[PDB]
């Protein structure tokens, strides 16, 4: 029973928030991220100069590439829920792998089945 | 039926089913340990990053 | 002299700009687009209800998926040229496959090798 | 390492070079105007669309 994790939770983790630590420990390994998330996180690693060790933490995840059929689902999902394209891609990845989506984004994702929000902040 | 696969597993293995579980339970717990290890060293891995993850995200979704 | 076409050119074509027809004829088939471009065009195909016919036209392009080392180049290109992530991915796709990137976007892409600006908006 | 493909196409075909060249040129032309057909077919497909390409691109780039 596995989940796919949105970028914001991973950013919070590397940024030193226990809120993100607990959110990840709430689901069994191996967990997953979108290849999009991998890019979003690796950008921040460069900014903060941890790029090698960040790459090693991300490798424990299942990094799910963006396929043609994930592309087709994202297109549909984008119209249905009025999602931005990256959000649609991440949601599509979780649906087609039948994974729960874990994100702090309650504005765009509230009311969408299979999307769970573990914690909140200011 | 997890009990059946266990004892036809046992035909092959020559081992009490309780060692089949203290196999099964063990390996699983070790798997959880590995995850705990990885996550702990990632926290926080970015030394000098004060950014809020959701704020971060909103920026790159609008890509900076 | 193979070609990778950015999203704005395909949009121009479907919207009936002869300038785009001239941009797409200016290069030998089979030409290419990123999966990112396929999705953003399909968003428009759905809005305007041309979906089957657009999908038909797009399938004549080499359609390049985003994989691990397009993602690898994408992260690097984003810092070097200060690019938006989807811009970086489309440029990364072109570089890896040795394709000329044809785009109307001068603001972001000027000074970047292997990129051609075909035409102008007024 | 080029034409010593073609003169052996002469013995792998038993047809002159001046023939092999035509088939090449004619297949090329055929490939080109299948594209010219596709491109000409896709022009104005979205009719009722007044939307410019860059602004469209810049729109969904930003977030959408």
């Amino acid at each position: 029973g596995s989940a796919l994790f949105d970028t914001n939770i991973l950013i919070d983790l590397f940024s030193g928030r226990r809120e993100a630590k607990q959110a990840l420990e709430a689901w069994p390994p191996q967990n997953a991220i979108s290849l999009i998330t991998w890019m979003e996180v690796m950008v921040g690693a460069k900014k903060y100069h941890q790029e090698q060790r960040t790459r090693m933490a991300l490798s424990t995840f299942n990094i799910i590439n963006i396929s043609q059929d994930i592309a087709e689902r994202s297109v549909a999902l984008r119209q249905e829920y009025k999602l931005k394209l990256p959000d649609a891609i991440i949601l599509a990845t979780a649906q087609l792998h039948r994974l729960e989506l874990i994100t702090r984004n309650t504005k765009d994702f509230a009311g969408i089945p299979g999307v769970v929000t573990p914690y909140e902040i200011h | 039926d997890v009990i059946q696969r266990l004892d036809d597993l046992k035909v092959q293995r020559n081992i009490p089913r309780a060692e089949l579980l203290r196999e099964a339970v063990e390996q699983y717990l070790e798997k959880q340990d590995r995850a705990k290890d990885t996550i702990s060293s990632a926290l926080g891995l970015w030394q000098d990053c004060e950014e809020d993850g959701m704020e971060y995200q909103r920026q790159l979704r609008k890509e900076w």
